[PDB]
């Protein structure tokens, strides 16, 4: 396939780059906040137990 | 991911594989020149009759 | 020539099946991550030392 319209490989590479950027921003927030569970989105149940404690 | 898959499927459905037409173009151009020459050879057939008289 | 021209439909069905399996694999990635999170949830709930609110 030598299409000049669709470029599936660039879409796959963009998906992998987006996933890498997500892991990197997760590491950035975990480094700056100092917590692996800084909010309810990280783990609602453990966040609830930690807040009550 | 589903959006990228749908776009890749539409590209599979309609996009041309240009590497094949890259050769088809030159082949049809040579064939067009040969056809023009053949029709030009055909046009003069009546002239041979003129020498007979 | 007709037998050769007919192969485009075969290639089309093959790519359609590939795309269907691709969508299924994306959904399976989601389902496996969710099943793993369910595993640590049940593993934590199995502990008897938790209070009622945590369970």
């Amino acid at each position: 396939l030598n299409s000049i319209n669709t470029n599936a490989g660039a879409m796959i590479a963009l998906q992998n780059l987006n996933g890498t950027n997500s892991e990197l921003t997760t590491v950035q927030q975990r480094i700056n906040t100092g917590k692996k569970i800084a909010s309810a989105k990280d783990n609602g149940a453990i966040w609830a137990t930690a807040k009550n404690q | 991911k589903l959006q990228d898959s749908l776009d890749a499927g539409v590209g599979n459905l309609v996009d041309a594989d240009l590497a094949k037409e890259s050769a088809k173009l030159q082949s049809l151009q040579t064939k067009q020149q040969l056809g023009v020459q053949a029709l030009s050879i055909a046009n003069q057939s009546s002239s041979s009759i003129l020498s007979l008289f | 020539s007709a037998t050769a021209a007919s192969m485009n439909a075969v290639k089309d069905s093959l790519q359609r099946g590939q795309s269907t399996i691709d969508v299924a694999l994306a959904a399976g990635d989601t389902i496996t991550d969710l099943l793993g999170k369910m595993k640590e949830k049940a593993l934590a709930a199995s502990d008897t030392s938790l209070n009622t609110a945590s369970f």
